[PDB]
């Protein structure tokens, strides 16, 4: 017919109930409270299977003296003794290590592309008939991709543990929440008050579900116009520039102290009626923008507001994209639930679905809908899925229609004035000291705050396990300096540190097991790049060797407070200069090593292979 | 009126004479046969009196 | 093992 | 949800190279015809 | 506006237990839940620390708790989960009971100037209004705010791997006997197979409360009712699993071929936490109901006197069988009965069933807000004195009615093996839960100064008597300090202990017919107890009666509670360990502290 | 021509009725199966929990961390020299993973099925009577009164009673959780040095991480055969003897599902095909199951009404096509068809596939379209079985003939050929991989020790729920045996004291071997024992075909048995039928025996039978 | 880390 | 516990 | 009146002249046919002779 998009119910908009059609229609995930539950109880099930709150309640100990040992300068020390700032850093070092963990996926996937840039180059071009995630298939077969499936049901095997967004409810889980001193300015009151948080903290948590996109969602929009493989490394870096921005800003609304909202579904008081009308709100915390869908009948309207600069009567900001008429003052059941793809993602949805709006069903509508909000299940319909690819890419592209920059930068600036205002009435209500416990000055940014990320290692080498760690990208700039913490069965024990660079790699080699010893400082321009041994680098890799080890953790520490922000890089910006990451793989065998090897070597010293022994 | 520890059962006889027998109450309660299982609590009873 | 575990483990065997 | 042209001549050349173009345009045809009456009626009956 | 009726199918209601997946997808969440918070492997490794402790607390003869023996540990799994789960459950209503005094004014305005809107919202208005640590009373927030200790139990995970057939023949050898107490009969592991706990939500419960209520004191009764009955409740199932028979499995019946047009559906809850049955009938849109007694079954019948009845229900209908687990109490399920009765002709049959199934298997309250409404409100009438079913009595009855099984099985068992044997299969030291000598892990998530603080609620009591409180301690580091405090009206009790790894005697309390203690010249129906201790590893409390089988305390009703008003309100406060004194510990009204600083004395 | 069994079949009726369509809203449309592997949202979520459960028992940061004590036992057993199984190496040691939890399942299952044959030994008298008096039932109905009369400890024969009585040790292995973070594709150039050996020996190649991916175990419970073998069981002998043959042929299947990726080949990937926009009343499927587990492969059509299904071989292809010859014929499939292709991992051996297809099709006339693709994509993807009581009857009895000895499929002429390809397939891929990089990197990826799951030295982990007065019982059922040879069993004990006395305790059918050790940390030879053709061994002077072990230890933290063949790729012992299992009958009743530690002096030490004891205290000797 | 396994390992030490 | 740590703890003690 | 340990099989004849024959039960009792399943247990049956 005259559609593209076709749908699973025929022009009669019936489909006999068990039948192949019906069986694979959608599902209302969030307007079913059956499948509502469902998912939030796997949810759950999978943040304690790897987070364990009993575990993270004993190594409290050891972080906090590890956090001291740092020997940071006052008014920038974390001091993990008082509840709050243990509560933040619970969040912001969960929320760390999964961005870490998709950056270091993303480096290896392109190191991928440019190995068999040939054969790339040709499926880009030669074909384009077929749909994106058909490309990415192809494209993940002929670089030999760990990963080599883009369908949901793939990528959850896959995902693997580190990864799986946090759970807010089960990190709030068993704190003290209302604790008074009544004018008490003594050792063992002030003692007390730290021990608990406050109740907007509590909210705060409650409401919070981090997202995290794998690598393998990227692709699908990245090469759907891509015509070479820079332009597909360029779109990879672009949005993955884009989604880090976003992440840091949803760690800073906790950190300012006020209650983030919640996104909710408005749907009629009375079901199972004539009258048919759904009300979305999506308020993604990993963003600056939201989104409100209407949908009455067959005709869909979508607003983008602005998350930053309301008064306090209206939830809503300003309006920066308009799609139609929403009117969000609709009285009904409310039910609140917690998106999983970004805002973004969202709205690439909602344009597809506006522009097919009469080619389906309303049930067809609202679960292809509900079903990515909601479990980031892309639709079945492949072409919907192209559609909505098409215009992911536009919404990250130079084109975008949403000038992302500007809002990010005007969240940025509306949070801090909200840190200084809350800061300000809390220190006349109560005092200086009551105030400090419950708005901590040193975390604002996740990025800019004094951070740990704990390494997991899988690969041994004669003995040694090796903990890999990427050092960048920066978003600000200034000083960095970086720390490592090695537990060890073994009473005395030699672990080795390698950090690889464009043109040769820095071996050092340590004894200091419990304490944290610093490894590298370094000095990030304005353009987030620094200046390693007479070579501009973008990022730099990071391996410890540990023979028999139980733990290994790296700290990241900013000299200054607040450290500046770096301008995100777009599409154009990342095609400028481009820095080789191939040198990230090698490896060295501590075993095989001699006094002449530790240092910094370039690799014209060594031999093929053989990074290890420096002679040529 | 009942002031005891614990709820007490009233029996009923209407006879087997008149016809039907319409019971209402200033609250709901609970009427039964005898032997009977009780029912829950309500206003009105339309019964039989040869029951 | 945790880390608290472990370095108090190690304390009391020295 | 529909588009807008500047003549008719943009319209039936715009349904021509769509998908299942050589159907559409039999129906924009008919359109043609039915707007040739409606100029012809409104400009002797104005309203 | 008008649907073209597809997104109305996908919020239908479905049948979970008719559905083999459905049923069969349910039974694996529920299993990894249990599996993730409670481990086989974990719980078989301080099986061998939990004997040491339950034998250092010196029990007189003939009430000594013996984990060596196989029939024992298992008893012993399954009380200490359960009396975890519904002690976490009482320490949550506590601390609502206090917010809601604290914001009594606000409180008492929300109950008498919103009365038109739905039980939900009047219970998210207030949980809002107080700072209450859960505002949220939807199913699926609930989940999420949950915590570790109460997830039901899964029996079937419990009794797996447990040798059944040990086999002895006329030996009474010091050898053989050990062989025989390392296994369990058979019928023991057929009441854990059909054995699953439920523990419900003071979220949940402040829908039913507050629905009438027009005063913040007849809320706070309401609450406490409920409460009353559901804990007595979860000792009649424990007492199920200590007496020698086998318990029933709720099932239902559906027709063998299903026609279209003349299907029936055919429900039989047995709650295991509970003394009364539900059967309900489904025959086209008609719906009828009758409650059953669990106690004086005989042989033939396994349905006892029915008292309370809604129709014509038949039992003896032909067709498949299809067993499940409840995840609601008789009250709740009952409550819906009720109210799907008198929504019977306003709703389709598929509704009709959707929204009973899902209850009862998922415990999901329906979508219908007239239905929600309906089913609160009879949910408020069964659990207040003008109730038309007289749980007293019915509690009672299955408490007398369990005792003489546990009798007629042990003197029937030892006249066929022995008395030795008899000892071993049926122990008679378990008896009620709360009866029993048990032990509740705590967990402590906040630290003072470096101490980790370990809360634990003394009573309230069923049973009366004289009970006794001990504390183990372990620790990684040797030669530490720990405290603990007990917390009242007047003031607090501070003792230091120093001794880890064995348990040592905190607190002796006396408990009269009236379930009361006086503490310190007043009278208490709970106590608070802390417990600080630096680089804490595991912190346990055992409760212990000074008789065996203890008398039980009338389960107070509403009335009762209205009566009498204690101050829970002292709970909060805590104490910095490090700052202590040697003046400060010992007993210290409130009098003597300054205002916020309950460490150290003026 | 389609093959045509004269089986007999029960009718059966569907819920959608005469007009072969559900009317809506009503209580059948609510039990109706529906398709899982064509909707998103629920072949989605089915992967969620199984991966949950992988990772609840299976932690990858446990079995990481007992790679280094793993090593230094396997380096302890002193293997000889071409034997060693070195898990320095990353290839080496992933495979182990694979082995040892799939035999740990095969154990458990193999454990379970020999105490349900000593329930029904025991209640002959009753089971005897149930066979014979009630031959009209259904199967599962048959089973459910069977496994009343014995006391078994997992009386439910449905799906949801099944799930909440497996444990730990019985979960599928879940291959893309096995194979997450390992290097892959470590590239050392025309370097022979031992810094570069040391480095390449860290890392494995692509195939090995495509094969994990495509990865899934199936295990097969007691409870689920008890159902097949009862069907036209008339004695209690019969039906042993069916439970037998059955688990025989499933234990084949799983040695050679691990032997697919022990060779340098990549396995097939399991997928279904619909149609691009489907169209009411003119859809279609078409189904491809390659079972890891397997020597046979299942293609099932379903155009229309029609139901086609072929069998085909999954050894002799010339990777010009994914399908081998065709053993057993059903209809015409088309598996040229085009559409969207989705991968799915099958819960069912292709013996329990092909048996719901057969029943399927003699049900096409009576059953909706709708209900055959729900009931079959239920049961190929959860392991669920039919609601249909009559229909899940057809595929129980279809179930026994496939098994039987009049078969239509000669499993043992084809599993037979599976291994011969398969030796053939790894010569080719060593010696090609030989030519083009060196001996060290072909030895270090495509490893000579790894043959198959009853051939390579593996380890198995025993957990212990038992204690007799402070000594856990850890038991180990040696044998039974599919390959012949001389077979060494060790012991490994852990335990938190320095100084331990611990017991091992061998039973045969007449009398036990009673051993002290008390050496920790380190292996310690047990047995040693010779299997001959048939898979017998003479202990002590009687034939037995499986023997079982029991370690006692106090305050035990970990036991593991290593079982060793001296010989690499030790020669198979054809797989046993119903005859052959008939033929010779072995008591396995002595088994529950236990003895206690504690009260066990110096005589008592030894081989002792069983008249040397009095009825129980099987520890100390008259 | 169980508490039998802490109490072994506090013996070994002392 | 892990049997890699409960050698190394072991070896500490002795 | 079964006096034995388990339950027994009483096999009834009623001949192959009569039509009808109604069987009805103190209690509820099974009955079936030869080679055929054994229903729910119930008052009263109807049979044929013949069959």
């Amino acid at each position: 017919s005259q559609n593209s998009i076709i749908s699973l119910t025929g022009n009669d908009r019936t489909v006999a109930d068990g039948t192949f059609n019906s069986m694979i229609m959608p599902r209302a995930v969030i307007a079913n409270e059956r499948e509502h539950f469902m998912k939030t109880r796997i949810d759950k099930i999978e943040h304690d299977l790897n987070r364990s709150a009993k575990q993270e309640m004993m190594d409290r100990q050891s972080l906090a003296e590890d956090y001291n040992a740092l020997n940071l300068a006052v008014g920038q020390e974390i001091k993990l003794d008082i509840a709050t700032q243990h509560q933040l850093n619970r969040l912001g070092s969960a929320m760390y290590k999964a961005d870490h963990e998709r950056e270091t996926e993303l480096t290896d996937l392109i190191n991928r592309i440019r190995e068999n840039e040939v054969t790339v180059n040709g499926i880009l071009e030669n074909q384009k008939a077929i749909t994106a995630a058909e490309r990415a298939d192809l494209l993940l077969e002929v670089v030999a991709s760990t990963a080599k499936s883009v369908s949901a049901a793939g990528r959850a095997a896959a995902d693997g543990s580190g990864v799986v967004p946090v759970f807010g409810p089960s990190v709030a889980n068993g704190i003290k929440v209302g604790i008074d001193i009544a004018d008490s300015v003594a050792e063992a009151a002030i003692a007390v008050k730290e021990s608990g948080i406050i109740t907007q903290l509590n909210d705060v948590y409650h409401a919070f579900q981090s997202v995290h996109v794998a690598p393998n969602d990227v692709i699908k929009p990245a090469a759907v116009v891509a015509g070479t493989s820079t332009e597909l490394i360029g779109n990879l870096q672009a949005i993955y520039s884009r989604l880090r921005s976003h992440s840091d800003i949803g760690f800073k609304k906790a950190t300012v102290g006020d209650v983030i909202p919640n996104s909710y579904m408005i749907k009629p008081v009375n079901s199972t009626e004539y009258a048919s009308w759904q009300l979305y709100v999506i308020h993604p915390v990993q963003g600056s923008l939201g989104l409100v869908v209407q949908l009455m009948g067959d005709a869909l309207t979508y607003n983008v507001f602005a998350q930053y600069g309301n008064t306090s009567a209206s939830e809503f900001g300003k309006t920066v994209l308009t799609g139609g008429a929403t009117n969000t003052a609709l009285e009904g059941t409310k039910v609140k639930f917690q998106t999983k793809v970004t805002a973004q993602q969202a709205l690439a949805l909602t344009m597809a679905l506006k522009d097919a709006a009469s080619m389906l069903s309303q049930g067809e509508l609202i679960g292809y809908f509900e079903q990515y909000i909601n479990l980031a299940l892309e639709p079945d319909n492949l072409s919907l899925q192209d559609n909505m690819h098409k215009y992911h890419h536009l919404l990250t592209s130079q084109n975008s229609p949403i000038d992302w920059n500007y809002h990010d930068e005007e969240m940025h600036k509306w949070l801090d004035s909200r840190k200084t205002t809350n800061y300000d009435a809390m220190q006349k209500k109560d005092g200086t000291v009551i105030a400090d416990i419950h708005i901590p000055k040193v975390f604002n940014d996740l990025r800019n705050t004094t951070l740990h990320c704990k390494l997991e290692g899988k690969q041994t080498i004669a003995g040694y396990t090796v903990y890999e760690y990427l050092i960048g990208p920066w978003a600000h700039y200034g000083d960095i300096d970086y720390s490592v913490v090695v537990d060890t069965l073994n009473e005395e024990t030699k672990w080795y540190c390698e950090v690889i660079g464009i043109d040769g790699h820095l071996l050092i080699e340590k004894s200091v097991q419990h304490k944290p010893e610093k490894i590298l400082e370094l000095t990030v321009n304005d353009s987030g790049v620094t200046s390693f041994n007479g070579r501009n680098h973008d990022r730099l890799k990071l391996k410890v060797y540990v023979k028999d080890s139980l733990s290994v953790k790296v700290f990241r520490n900013w000299i200054g407070i607040n450290a500046p922000r770096v301008k995100t890089k777009m599409f154009n910006d990342h095609i400028g200069v481009k820095y080789d990451y191939s040198h990230f793989d090698k490896n060295i065998s501590p075993a095989h090593l001699t006094l002449t090897d530790l240092g910094w070597h370039t690799w014209d010293q060594y031999n093929a292979g053989n990074w290890t022994n420096i002679k040529p | 009126l009942n002031t005891g520890a614990g709820a007490a059962n009233i029996t009923f006889n209407f006879g087997q004479i008149a016809e039907t027998v319409i019971l209402k109450g200033s609250v709901p309660f609970q009427l039964a046969r005898l032997n009977q299982p009780m029912p829950a609590a309500r206003f009105t009873y339309k019964l039989r009196p040869l029951d | 093992l945790s880390e608290t575990e472990l370095r108090a483990l190690k304390k009391l065997s020295t | 949800n529909v588009n807008y042209y500047s003549s008719f001549d943009e319209f039936i050349i715009s349904q021509y190279h769509a998908q299942d173009g050589i159907n559409r345009v039999s129906t924009c045809v008919i359109l043609g015809l039915a707007l040739q009456a409606y100029d012809q009626m409104r400009r002797a009956l104005p309203v």
